[PDB]
């Protein structure tokens, strides 16, 4: 027999996947494209152009 | 050498004035194919100071 004790020792001495969830950092530039903001676009006044006096 | 089995036999060569050991001896296992296991897995098995030597 090869006295398995032995070998034992032998050894010893010889020796549905899915994209993950990952981590999404959000946008953070170190500059704004267009920092200065603009103003309104359609503001109070110019929702009212002019007025309407027809006799209807 | 116990690890790789059983022993029968062990002794070293010590000097005879001192009790020193002469770093070399000779064992006995009661099984020859663990013996010869344990001398290939010691052949040249490095150990402190100096290679160990078996054959």
């Amino acid at each position: 027999a090869p006295s398995a004790k032995a070998t034992a020792a032998k050894k010893a001495v010889v020796k549905t996947f899915r994209l993950p969830k990952t981590l999404k950092l959000a946008r953070a530039p170190k500059y704004a494209s267009k920092a200065v903001p603009h103003y309104n676009r359609l503001d109070s006044y110019k929702v009212i152009e002019q007025p309407i006096t027809s006799e209807t | 050498f116990a690890q790789f089995g059983d022993l029968k036999e062990v002794r070293l060569a010590r000097n005879k004035k001192t009790g020193n050991s002469r770093h070399y001896g000779f064992l006995e296992f009661v099984n020859k194919e663990d013996a010869m296991i344990a001398q290939e897995s010691m052949n040249n098995y490095l150990l402190m100071g100096h290679l160990l030597q078996v054959r």
